């Protein structure tokens, strides 16, 4: 019986207009001022938009107005948001909360936000499911031979060395996403300069949502 | 527009108090609110109206506003401590948010940064494209800044840079990706990702001669 | 500290009833809920929307704080308003001494936080207004919500 949950979340591309839903339990959506609150990956909060209990008081970020509209249904006991003309900015974890400080029968000019969702991501990207370009990192008495998988859309991705060969040394890195709204992620293994002498290293990618999986013979790369 | 500001880290040992600040103009005339949010969790409200404590919230969190600056106290801290702190207050028809405290609760030994720098793939280059890799693993605590220099020159676009993640060492790791032209990655002399944890630097460069 | 009392008196009211000492020439043919929004330090904004001749009058007004709780002030210091809770529930009295209009009125207010007029509360409305010594008629308000 969790009082807020959030609705509408996935993807979406530059030219779209989601339509995000906020459901509640516990009270009515008409006793309180409702607000919007935004947290991009590895980012910190912001704020986006508010209703008032009023129902027509409503204000927005000016990063989102004009953009951006913020209503409810009482009878649904629906808080929305709809997104329009989205940018790339606009791709985050969207929560929605409730002003406990802007109820009926307690106003104070004190913003506080006691109902927290458990939010609902947004992803903002005119590409398709796409599949990774795993270009190699080349060494240069140990070494770091890492394998740059770049450009797969579809959040999800996987990495192996030499077929499970490789147990030790191994670390992969957690993915970034770009302007280009594609994920680029890395991976390395810090290896013996002996064993960069004869053993082969080959980096084995994985990236099931595309439907694909890339193996990169990682070498010196001499000239 | 009206902007909050806080330090962007705070440590401190178990038992020591921990104390998390919050500055702007009309503060102390104005209402605050803090907010925790645990590592991979919602935020959860700790105080609100300047002192005024949510209930389940233990008494160990304490708040106060100042003048204009406001501070989230936590006597007793302990490791359920460590989290993302966020103040927030209402000012020209809109919320304004603090970017937030990273507080650690020094558990582990400092560690210093081992980086590893990585220059565009030939194969990259050759796809008329090019990426900087920058490797930063084995530093606690979780918090570190990177730059990028073209000849000694700032680099402030192209960059990406990810949260630092806890690893099996319990240490921190992250990355940082600069990307550029194939032209822009010649005609410079060098490439160098600088990385700042705990006031110290480990600076990396790399050139695009062998 | 803000005031725990002056807190209760935050949120939507409905204005219902409306008694005073003197004749009110200007009355709103509907009124929109009022809202009373606590502030840091004490005082009070108040809004209310008067419809009038077909026309929506937006009233801000701002009760400072006194020494005495429940007595706030208003208008630069023109107007008194007391506010005092009901015997009834969801339902408080403001006592309006002053001057407006280059004018001493006398008025008292009743609120409630529903719409529903109580019969009990309209009652006891009566009895203070008399006791206070406002003895002209009670307007009971049209409640509307929009222009
Ligand atoms: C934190 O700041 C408050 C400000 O009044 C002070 O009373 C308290 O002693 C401080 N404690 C620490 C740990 O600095
Ligand atoms: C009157 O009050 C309403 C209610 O909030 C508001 O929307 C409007 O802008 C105000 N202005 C007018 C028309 O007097």
């Amino acid at each position: 019986q969790v009082q807020l949950v959030e609705s509408g979340g996935g993807v979406v591309q530059p030219g779209s207009s989601l339509r995000l839903s906020c459901a509640v339990s516990g009270f009515t959506v008409r006793s309180y001022g409702m607000h919007w609150v935004r947290q991009a990956p590895g980012k910190g909060l912001e704020w986006v938009a508010l209703i008032l209990f009023d129902g027509t008081t409503k204000h927005y970020a000016d990063s989102v107005k004009g953009r951006f509209t913020i209503s409810r249904d009482n009878s649904k006991d629906t808080l929305y948001l709809q997104m329009t003309s989205l940018g790339a900015e606009d791709t985050a974890m969207y929560y929605c909360v409730r002003d406990f400080n802007q109820f009926v029968k307690r106003f104070v000019d004190g913003p506080a936000f006691d109902l927290w969702g458990q939010g609902t991501r947004v992803t903002v990207s005119s590409a398709s499911t796409k599949g990774p370009s795993v270009f190699p990192l080349a060494p240069s008495g140990t070494a770091a031979l890492g394998c740059l998988v770049k450009d797969y859309f579809p959040e999800p991705v996987t990495v192996s060395w030499n077929s499970g060969a490789l147990t030790s040394g191994v670390h992969t890195f957690p993915a970034v996403l770009q302007s280009s709204g594609l994920y680029s992620l890395s991976s390395v293994v810090t290896v013996p300069s002996s064993s960069l002498g004869t053993q082969t290293y080959i980096c084995n990618v994985n990236h099931k949502p595309s439907n694909t999986k890339v193996d990169k013979k990682v070498e010196p790369k001499s000239c | 527009s009206y902007e909050l500001t806080q330090p962007p880290s705070v440590s401190v040992s178990p038992g020591q108090t921990a104390n998390i600040t919050c500055s702007g103009d009309k503060l102390g005339d104005k209402f605050t609110s803090w907010y925790q949010q645990r590592p991979g969790q919602s935020p959860v409200l700790v105080i609100y109206q300047d002192i005024e404590r949510p209930s389940g919230i233990p008494e160990r969190f304490s708040g106060s506003n100042s003048g204009n600056t406001a501070t989230l106290t936590i006597s007793g801290t302990q490791a359920l401590d460590e989290a993302d702190y966020y103040c927030q207050a209402w000012d020209t028809s809109t919320v304004v948010f603090g970017g937030g405290t990273r507080l650690t609760v020094l558990g582990q030994p400092k560690a210093n940064p081992t980086v590893t720098l990585f220059p565009p793939s030939s194969e990259e280059l050759q796809a008329n494209k090019a990426t900087l890799v920058c490797l930063i693993s084995d530093f606690y605590p979780g918090a570190v800044t990177v730059a990028w220099k073209a000849d000694g020159s700032p680099v402030k676009a192209g960059v990406e840079t990810t949260k630092p993640s806890k690893q099996s060492n319990n240490k921190y790791a992250a990355s940082s990706y600069l990307s550029l032209t194939p032209e822009q990655w010649k005609s410079h002399r060098s490439y160098s990702c600088q990385v700042t944890h705990e006031g110290s630097t480990v600076e990396k460069t790399v050139a695009p001669t062998e | 500290a803000l005031g725990k009392d002056t807190v209760a008196v935050s949120g939507k009211w409905y204005l219902k009833a409306m008694t005073a000492d003197q004749e009110v020439p200007e009355k709103p043919d509907s009124v929109t809920p009022m809202i009373l929004k606590a502030q840091k330090g004490g005082n009070l904004e108040a809004k209310i929307t008067m419809l009038t001749n077909g026309q929506c009058q937006n009233i801000t007004v701002v009760l400072h704080k006194t020494s005495e709780p429940g007595k706030y002030t208003a208008y630069e210091g023109q107007r008194v308003v007391f506010i005092q809770p009901s015997p009834v529930r969801d339902h408080y009295i403001l006592y309006c001494e002053g001057e407006l209009h280059g004018r001493q009125i006398r008025m008292a207010k009743l609120l409630g936080r529903d719409p529903e007029q109580s019969q009990e509360a309209l009652e006891d409305f009566r009895e203070f207004s008399r006791a206070k010594g406002l003895n002209q008629e009670i307007l009971e308000l049209a409640q509307s919500e929009t222009c």
